[PDB]
């Protein structure tokens, strides 16, 4: 009988706990940018393009 | 530069500098790597045309 | 105060943010017609004086305010409530 | 052609041997070196939106293109071990941030 473990270090795959975190990362970063530019429009001056 | 506007062209003169110091610290050096002066370069242009 | 020391500090801010020389600023002449400055600097402009002169101007001449003799003639209209 | 070059001044702006070399320059710097699929277009294009990302905060006054500025540079970082050049857009983007 000969046996050997092959060395598959890279062949990951993300778990349900670390999905989430980056779902809830990405959408917490999108929520803080817009209430920065919430936070920059104070001054009255609009878009225009 | 006579008749340029102060902070762009201060900041377009560091950025060209900085990049050039680094650039030493790549792992590999290539002649290709030169290619990402391609934008600072029409600028440069513009700045010593004027 | 005195309209002809206003102009030599605008002259200069309008130097610093564009680039021209201030001996074309003139009150008779037009900022998008002679001056030819873009929207990005009159922000710039209208910043750089909100600084300065500390005096808040958001949207009450960003589409009323054409000329330099205008922007001078509303800061001498406007100041009657000195803080110095 | 359209963000930087009227951003330098007005005798950046009205003047056409300015642009004529700044294409020269381009198409220089362009063709022998970025005609394939390495990352340096990638790098290229970041280091000028993140100039440009800056120096429109600097006039308007306002934190939102700074913090784009930040993405696109981070972004940019990890293409390629020559990313590293995006560090200067990053580094004199401190003193306008103060500001
Ligand atoms: P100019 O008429 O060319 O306009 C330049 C400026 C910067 C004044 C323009 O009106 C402006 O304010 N753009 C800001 C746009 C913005 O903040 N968009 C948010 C996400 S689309």
């Amino acid at each position: 009988q000969l046996s050997a473990t092959i060395d598959t270090r890279y062949s990951t795959s993300p778990t349900l706990l670390k999905l989430l975190a980056m779902i809830v990362g990405v959408a917490m970063t999108v929520i803080a940018l817009g209430a920065l530019h919430v936070l920059d429009c104070a001054d009255g001056r609009r878009h225009k393009r | 530069i006579p008749g340029t506007a102060l902070g762009p062209s201060r900041r377009i003169i560091g950025i060209t500098i900085i990049s050039f110091l680094a650039m030493m610290f790549t792992p590999t050096k290539w002649t290709h790597h030169f290619g990402v002066f391609a934008g600072l370069a029409g600028c440069l242009g513009a700045l010593a045309a004027v | 105060a005195t309209q002809e020391e206003i102009i030599a500090g605008l002259a200069e801010i309008i130097e610093e943010v564009t680039g021209i020389e201030p001996s074309e600023v003139t009150p008779e002449k037009s900022f998008v017609d002679d001056l030819d400055i873009d929207s990005l600097s009159m922000v710039e402009i209208a910043v750089q004086t909100e600084d300065k002169y500390g005096v808040k101007i958001p949207d009450e001449d960003l589409a009323g305010l054409r000329t330099v003799g205008d922007v001078v003639a509303y800061i001498q209209k406007l100041e009657e409530e000195n803080p110095e | 052609s359209r963000e930087v070059i009227p951003r330098l001044g007005a005798a950046a702006k009205h003047s056409r041997a300015a642009a004529w070399t700044a294409a020269g320059l381009f198409l220089a710097f362009w063709l022998p070196l970025n005609n394939g699929l390495r990352p340096e277009p990638i790098i290229a294009l970041g280091i000028l939106l993140t100039w440009c990302s800056v120096e429109r905060g600097v006039a308007t006054s306002r934190l939102l293109p700074v913090a784009v500025a930040i993405i696109i540079g981070a972004l940019t970082l990890f293409s390629g071990p020559t990313g590293i050049a995006a560090v200067g857009a990053l580094l004199v983007a401190i003193g306008p941030l103060k500001t």
